[PDB]
């Protein structure tokens, strides 16, 4: 009755506008282990993660293309999701470092979301039979400064609207939000549509960084119900069996302090942060939860934590990707990511205390 | 000309400098508001110094400096007191809400929308002024602040002026006592900008100041009036060489360069003689090596590092008074012959020196003494490491449950710019490991 | 300069702010026609902080008053000091809750939150920097608790900035003086630990104990417990309004006392308090403050602070005092105490020292502690709670006014969980 968490990062390669400038690697891995040097020479951090995505160099062997980041991080949340688990995965990297080309990828190479969905068809299209049946609804909703809104709503013929969805804690099935569609799903070619016309409603703004840079978390669930059990005296299932998979795209941590950011803007860099920080801590308190220590999990100080008290929790399977950059141009924008996600510390200097010996009668 | 610029941040910085101008004001014969009697006696001298008080054609002094804590209830007891003539009527009260014991409104969401105004008053007085230059911010630790805007104006000041003296003369943290709970963050965080900025930090710690207080002057229930005097004296000591005349005079470059060896070695200690009371003024003589070997003796140094477990790197010794160089090089030796004094190998020469002839004065509501001689002693020793690390357990303690952050996420400031200055400090207790190390060939 | 708004809210809160501005116009020299007659200068730099300014050098409060159905209207109004209220701002209703959360949250109390905030904003807008709110409201009742949290929970929407400090009286153990104080408590709780900085718990019980004990007075009617609590409510700001050695304000106790959010329900204390007679025999010094501070029977919120650990401390002085003696005392309790206070923090104590005291002393003080023992209080209702929701008891009336039980059981399992949140830290 334990958990796991299985952090894991991913190295971009240079892009050409990068490659032609003579951009100097501040990126260097060790099979298993990380490393990032500066150009001045003076201090070396190296760092350890259970996983290590180095997609650098075609040449170089333990190379992690897309199906490799597939094979290893999104197939076991498959299984457990169809032996009765829940599932939440997270992306995370600030502007430039391309989560989008690690979750979704583009029409020649693949992300991850489109292949899990078609191994998921695949195996329901495999085990569907007259006995048992699959159904499955989905959602893709946000968070903005602690406020919910959903994305796949089409909005009004209205001026600027705030959306009044709220969350509410049923006693058993647990938090839900007050009034978020829920629409199904049979293949791919729906969920494309549904998720294209979901992001375009999503709260973005330009910055420094880029006219492109997301200002709200995302989360995209898929609710899959299977019904086996038939009562053998009469026609009638004795239980059903749900699982709530929830893929999660995170902002970036901007520092709005070096961005001279000013209002609205520092009104969001505010609440992200502020979302990071109990992600963080809930899942340093998870990975002590795994090691038998018993300790309290807040998941009550961040509304993405308190929508995900049963996923993130329990007879449950967590997952994270990082992305970063081996640019020596964006070094503090990327080793925050390296600092954010230690939490693959979990046999590093234990104590110990044992005081039960030799019980008898 | 030979002048300098003082800056005050936050109640500490304007209870030092209060006692700072007094003295000050005192010395060169000025009253509080501004004029003197002494010079319209005398005929002549230029005794109210255009080191520090400038002058108008009225025969009135304007002082060089302004201070601002964002928390007015301090500066308006400047507009109210004595002394409210004497300054500028330009004391930034912007402080229309305080900052909180956090750094991120000092260096961000409250230090916007004031700056600006410090850094044209500052041009203000440094087109005033036709010479040498040098800024002594008077600052704080832990403090929001204190912390904030000192590092948000010496940003700017590496920016703006650049090649000039940057001295902080900041209260460090008591390892005990404290009157405050997130001073370590702020601490921390301050020295992550102040190790590449300024350019020398003079440091004290308010529980060596009471152990000094309770243990030499006989003074069981002290205020903090007791304790910026000692300050102040201590900074006419350094600036005794600026202002008035002396054989061996020390200008604040020398103090930058005698003390820092490497630059992120910039953070000495200070002490003086407060072994000197009124009753205990008499019953001895009060020589130069009686107070050189003092200087050196623990439980008065001004912050609580016990020195023997380290090591010596530099020092500089500032003599006001009646002082023969014969007896300061009698004292050198005496101290240069004692094993319980380990120096590195690579600075056998150690010490610096300073005369001046202008002894001290006595603040009328003081708890010092008239002296014929007086000293003041500046060191840069290996020993701080254990006066840093102290702060860097407490912090590594704290911040591993992530308490006190999300008042400090409330204002800007990320998760991940802690860790990048806890390792910048993990780096300083390194650069005081390695220096202390013996060469071998 | 920083400025208060003053909202006083219920049979509780409209008794104790007449108490506390027959203190406050004490302090600042203010008689009842709103006139100054002081004699220090200083009482007039920074009167601001609670008081507007009228044409004929009168001083006017920023009280608002909410729910005075006219008998504590006339009350305050047939009183020493309720012609400087500002009418307009006395509002009230009729129909009453009648000891009903609900009636007070959802119908009744929504017709007049509207008319409430209208007076809430054109008191701030005339603020130059404002710096925070206060409310004193009882816990358990109808309107203390549901409109208090109705317009808490609007205006930190309107000014989520800006702090709001509730000093709540909340129920009592043994001497109930309403039976509906469980569901109340709860609901209101639901809606404090999210929508609040910090908020001071007071209970009425440990009280009567520092008022029977300590002052040694037979006949303490509640104008004795409100003269306490006024006196907290005062020491919380004279670091804000009067000057000192090392000044602080709210922001900065909200800063150090509140770790974490949600751990932002305190025990607040007084000293020195002591009978009439037993004054020449006491020296009124700084470690007798000190000592009258941590002990288990100043504490205002019924909790044995013995029983677990304090989080944090912090301690405002009134008066010429030293620093040295505090910082010597307090590091003393840090010290010999250790058990009772935490380890992952290595000091849990603050000061902050203001060099005016009060009318009468010579130097005073006031606490504020966040403790592990308060979670006694949150668990005393989640026994009484629950045991009225599996049999319904009084549960018709809250239904028949719009509600469901489900937003019972979301406020139950959000004091449940933050009792965890403080059990977390008391063992080891
Ligand atoms: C000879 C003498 O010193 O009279 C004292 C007195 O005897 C004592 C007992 C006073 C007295 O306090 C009480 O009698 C009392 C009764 C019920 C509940 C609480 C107190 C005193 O009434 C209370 C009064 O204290 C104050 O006035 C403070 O300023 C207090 N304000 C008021 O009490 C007040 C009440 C109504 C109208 C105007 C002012 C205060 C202090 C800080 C912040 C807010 C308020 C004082 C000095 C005394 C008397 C008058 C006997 C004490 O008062 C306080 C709150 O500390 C009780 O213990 C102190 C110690 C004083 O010695
Ligand atoms: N030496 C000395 N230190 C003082 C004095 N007054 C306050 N301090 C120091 O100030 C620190 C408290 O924070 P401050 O530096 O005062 O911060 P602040 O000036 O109040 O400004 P904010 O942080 O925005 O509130 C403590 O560590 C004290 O040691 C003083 O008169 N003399
Ligand atoms: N300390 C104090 N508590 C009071 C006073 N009056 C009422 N209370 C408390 O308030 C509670 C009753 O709340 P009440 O104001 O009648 O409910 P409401 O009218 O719906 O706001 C009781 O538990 C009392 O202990 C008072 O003057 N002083
Ligand atoms: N493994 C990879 N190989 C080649 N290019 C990559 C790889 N990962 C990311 N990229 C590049 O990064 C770009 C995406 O960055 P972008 O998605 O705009 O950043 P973000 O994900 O922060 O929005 C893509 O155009 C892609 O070419
Ligand atoms: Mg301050």
């Amino acid at each position: 009755s334990n958990s796991q968490v299985t952090v894991a990062v991913r190295v971009r390669p240079f892009s050409k506008r990068e490659k032609t400038e003579k951009a100097s690697q501040v990126v260097f891995t060790n099979g298993e282990e990380i490393t990032v040097e500066h150009p001045d020479m003076k201090q070396v951090y190296s760092f350890i993660y259970d996983v290590s995505f180095w997609s650098f160099d075609e040449c170089h062997p333990g190379y992690a293309s897309q199906t490799t980041v597939y094979e290893t991080l999104a197939a076991p949340l498959l299984d457990r999701a169809f032996e009765g688990y829940n599932t939440c995965l997270f992306a995370y990297g600030q502007t430039g470092s391309g989560k989008s080309y690690t979750m979704m990828g583009l029409n020649e190479e693949p992300g991850i979301i489109p292949r899990f969905c078609e191994d998921l068809f695949a195996q329901i299209a495999k085990k569907q039979t007259s006995e048992v049946s699959y159904h499955l609804e989905m959602s893709f909703f946000e968070v903005y400064n602690e406020k919910i809104h959903d994305l796949l709503v089409c909005k009004g013929e209205n001026g600027q609207r705030k959306q009044p969805l709220r969350a509410r804690e049923h006693p058993v099935s647990g938090p839900y939000v007050e009034g978020l569609s829920m629409n199904v799903v049979s293949s791919y070619s729906d969920i494309q549509s549904w998720l294209e016309l979901g992001n375009k409603q999503r709260a973005t703004a330009a910055t420094g960084m880029n006219d492109k840079s997301s200002r709200s978390h995302s989360v995209f669930t898929l609710v899959m119900t299977q019904t086996k059990t038939e009562v053998v005296e009469g026609e009638e299932h004795d239980h059903r069996i749900t699982s709530r998979i929830n893929l999660v795209d995170l902002a970036g941590s901007e520092r709005c302090s070096t961005a001279h950011s000013s209002g609205q803007r520092l009104k969001e860099g505010v609440s992200i942060n502020k979302s990071l920080l109990t992600l963080g801590k809930v899942i340093s308190a998870l990975s002590e939860q795994a090691n038998g220590k018993r300790v309290f999990i807040p998941y009550r100080e961040s509304t993405l934590t308190w929508l995900l008290k049963e996923s993130l929790g329990g007879n449950s399977k967590t997952a994270m990707i990082a992305t970063v950059s081996p640019a020596a141009s964006n070094i503090e924008e990327t080793l925050s990511t390296l600092r954010y996600a230690t939490q693959a510390r979990l046999i590093v200097n234990i104590a110990k205390v044992n005081e039960d010996m030799n019980a008898k009668l | 000309m030979r002048e300098c610029i003082s800056i005050h941040v936050g109640q500490a910085g304007v209870q030092i400098g209060n006692a700072c101008w007094e003295l000050y004001c005192l010395e060169h014969g000025i009253q509080p508001d501004g004029q003197m009697p002494s010079d319209k006696t005398i005929g002549g001298g230029d005794d109210s110094f255009n080191t520090f008080f400038s002058e108008t054609g009225a025969g009135k002094h304007v002082p060089r400096a302004v201070f601002v804590d964002l928390e007015p209830t301090v500066i308006d007891e400047v507009r109210t007191g004595t002394y409210r003539q004497l300054f500028h009527p330009e004391q930034l009260i912007t402080g229309k809400e305080d900052a909180a014991n956090n750094y991120a409104r000092g260096h961000y969401t409250i230090g916007k929308e004031i700056i600006d105004l410090v850094l044209d008053r500052i041009r203000k007085l440094a087109d005033q002024c036709t010479g040498l230059q040098g800024f002594l911010v008077f600052h704080s630790f832990g403090g929001g602040t204190g912390s904030g805007f000192t590092s948000l104006l010496m940003e700017r000041l590496s920016v703006d002026y650049g090649k000039k003296s940057k001295l902080e003369f900041s209260i460090y943290p008591a390892p005990q006592v404290s009157t405050a709970v997130v001073e370590p963050y702020n601490s921390i965080l301050t020295t992550h900008t102040t190790l590449e900025h300024s350019d020398c930090a003079f440091m004290v710690d308010n529980e060596a100041i009471y152990d000094i207080c309770r243990r030499n002057l006989d003074i069981e229930r002290p205020t903090y009036t007791n304790l910026n005097r000692l300050i102040s004296q201590i900074v006419s000591s350094i600036t005794a060489s600026l202002r008035f005349d002396g054989a061996l005079n020390v200008d604040l470059t020398e103090f930058q360069t005698n003390l820092v060896p490497y630059p992120r070695i910039h953070f000495p200690l200070a002490t003086y003689a407060p072994v000197i009371s009124a009753e205990k003024a008499y019953h001895e003589q009060l020589s130069v090596a009686e107070i050189t070997n003092a200087c050196f003796e623990p439980a008065n140094q001004m912050v609580k590092c016990d020195p023997r477990h380290g090591k010596y790197m530099a020092c500089c010794l500032l003599y006001r008074g009646d002082v023969v160089p014969k007896d300061v090089n009698a004292a050198i030796a005496t101290i240069k012959t004692k094993r319980s004094i380990q120096f590195v190998d690579w600075c056998p020469t150690g010490f610096k020196v300073g005369i001046n002839y202008q002894p001290p004065t006595v603040v009328p509501g003081g708890d010092l003494a008239k002296v014929q001689r007086a000293v003041c002693m500046l060191s840069n020793t290996t020993a701080i490491a254990e006066a840093w690390a102290r702060l860097d357990h407490k912090f590594d303690l704290m911040y591993a449950k992530r308490a006190f952050v999300h008042w400090y996420v409330g204002e800007g400031m990320e998760e991940g710019e802690f860790s990048e200055a806890r390792e910048d400090m993990a780096a300083l207790e390194k650069d005081y490991e390695e220096v202390g190390v013996d060469s071998v060939e | 300069m920083r400025e208060i708004v003053h909202i006083q809210a219920g049979q509780c809160g409209n008794q104790i702010g007449a108490k506390f501005w027959e203190v406050i116009s004490d302090e600042h020299g203010i008689d009842p026609t709103g006139s100054y007659h002081g004699d220090s200068d200083l009482q007039l730099e920074r009167i601001n902080v609670y008081y507007n300014e009228a044409t004929g050098n009168k001083y006017v409060p920023r009280a608002i008053l909410v729910d005075l159905e006219p008998g504590t209207m006339d009350s305050v109004r047939s009183g020493p000091f309720g012609q400087i209220f500002r009418p307009d701002n006395f509002v009230f209703g009729q129909s009453g809750a009648g000891n009903n959360w609900a009636k007070g949250h959802y119908t009744e109390g929504a017709e007049l939150v509207d008319s409430v905030l209208d007076v809430v904003r054109k008191e701030s807008e005339s603020c130059d920097c404002l710096q925070g709110f206060q409310l004193t409201h009882s816990l358990g009742g109808g309107t203390g608790s549901g409109m208090g949290t109705l317009l808490i929970s609007k205006i930190r929407e309107e000014y989520p900035d800006r702090i709001m400090n509730t000093f709540s009286v909340m129920p009592s153990p043994k001497v109930s003086d309403t039976v509906v104080e469980p569901y109340n408590a709860t609901l209101s709780v639901h809606q404090l630990v999210e929508n609040t900085d910090e908020t001071y718990c007071i209970d009425n019980e440990a009280l009567y104990d520092i008022c029977f004990r300590t002052l040694k007075l037979t006949t303490p009617t509640y104008g004795d417990l409100n003269h306490l609590v006024s006196a907290t409510m005062s020491g919380v700001t004279t670091c804000l309004r009067f000057p000192g050695q090392l000044n602080a304000d709210l922001r900065k106790l909200a800063v150090n006392m509140v770790p974490f959010p949600r751990l932002h329900f305190f025990m607040p204390g007084f000293a020195p308090l002591t009978s009439r007679g037993s004054q020449q025999y006491r020296a009124l010094t700084v470690p007798e403050l000190t000592q009258q501070m941590f002990d288990s029977k100043n504490m205002m919120a019924a909790c044995d602070p013995r029983h677990g650990r304090y989080l944090t401390v912090a301690a405002i002085f009134r008066g010429r005092m030293s620093m040295k003696e505090v910082d010597e005392q307090m590091l003393n309790v840090q010290n010999k105490n250790s058990s009772y206070f935490v380890e992952w923090i290595p000091n849990n104590v603050k000061t902050a020292v203001c060099d005016i005291p009060p009318r009468g002393l010579k130097m005073s003080a006031t606490f504020i502690g966040n403790s592990t023992a308060i979670q006694e209080l949150f668990k005393r209702i989640s026994e009484q709670f629950t045991a009225m929701f599996r049999r319904k008891a009084f549960l018709h009336w809250y239904t028949g006014e719009g509600m469901d039980e489900m937003e019972f059981t979301e406020a139950e399992s959000n004091m449940n969980d933050l009792v965890s949140e403080y059990q977390q830290y008391q063992d080891a």
